[PDB]
């Protein structure tokens, strides 16, 4: 998971399976999602 | 805000916290009817929490306002995060009082060396994920803009400035984005971003408030 250089905090999916992790609102990368369910797909 | 200690309750009116379900990003009170918060705090619904000390606990003088308008700067850059500001209008004016206030608008821009207050409920720790109840603050520096461009090569523009220390230890985080960085009663920077939390070398980058006052009460009157 890749938080960013921005200091926001907003609830993000990536795979571990897929978890959450807080990414700060700039810069995402790909194993960044708004779902669960995308995250998996 | 990592190295700081617990704001004195309500010592610190002027400041908002951004929620849409969870706190997401902190903002200024700058009139009874307008918040100045970071343009990449943007969400489509916000609303904006007044009055709180403990953002868990309903302790009896928060005041809970839904924005109805949310103007970012025209010219920020999600890439560069240049121009990272924005403007919220509530939805009804709301009640000023001895834990709701405003702060104001900069009359010039503060100079390097001058003592700045940097406010918010973002993650304490450098290492690890600790989120505050409590409103935390910290006493920080305006630095010299070489200094910030020698610790950020080439990402540094004039809108940016940065405060803090330079051997870390103390600064804003996840969490803090859009708060306040008040110098003499004065608005003069919002919490945009930074390389980590609190690590040597990497202050923390805010907006430069000063370079946008005359954009900020156009809108005001426009809207
Ligand atoms: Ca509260």
């Amino acid at each position: 998971p890749y938080t960013g250089p921005c200091k926001a905090r907003i609830i993000r999916y990536f795979y571990n399976l897929c978890q959450t992790f807080v990414y700060g609102g700039c810069r995402a990368k790909r194993n960044n999602f708004k779902s669960a369910e995308d995250c998996m797909r | 805000i990592v190295g700081g200690y617990t704001c004195q309750e309500n010592s610190v009116p002027y400041q908002v916290s951004l929620n849409s379900g969870y706190h997401f990003c902190g903002g200024s009170l700058i009139n009874d009817q307008w918040v100045v918060s970071a343009a990449h705090c943007y969400k489509s619904r916000i609303q904006v929490r007044l009055g709180e000390h403990n953002i868990n606990v309903l302790e009896g003088n928060e005041q809970f306002v839904n924005a109805a308008k949310i103007i970012k700067h025209p010219n920020f850059d999600r890439k560069t995060l240049n121009n990272d500001i924005m403007l919220i209008k509530l939805s009804s004016p709301v009640k000023l009082n001895a834990h709701v206030a405003t702060v104001a608008l900069p009359s010039s821009c503060a100079p390097a060396g001058t003592q700045c207050l940097i406010s918010g409920w973002g993650n304490t720790l450098s290492s690890g994920v600790n989120e505050p109840d409590l409103l935390q603050c910290l006493d920080a520096p305006l630095l010299p803009q070489a200094d910030c461009e020698a610790s950020y090569p080439g990402k540094i523009t004039d809108n940016m400035v940065c405060v803090g220390f330079l051997e870390g230890g103390k600064d804003s985080c996840q969490g803090d984005s859009g708060g306040p960085v008040v110098c003499n009663g004065e608005l003069q920077g919002i919490v945009s971003w930074g390389y980590g939390c609190a690590l040597p070398d990497n202050p923390g980058v805010y907006t430069k408030v000063c370079n946008y006052v005359d954009w900020i009460q156009d809108t005001i009157a426009a809207n």
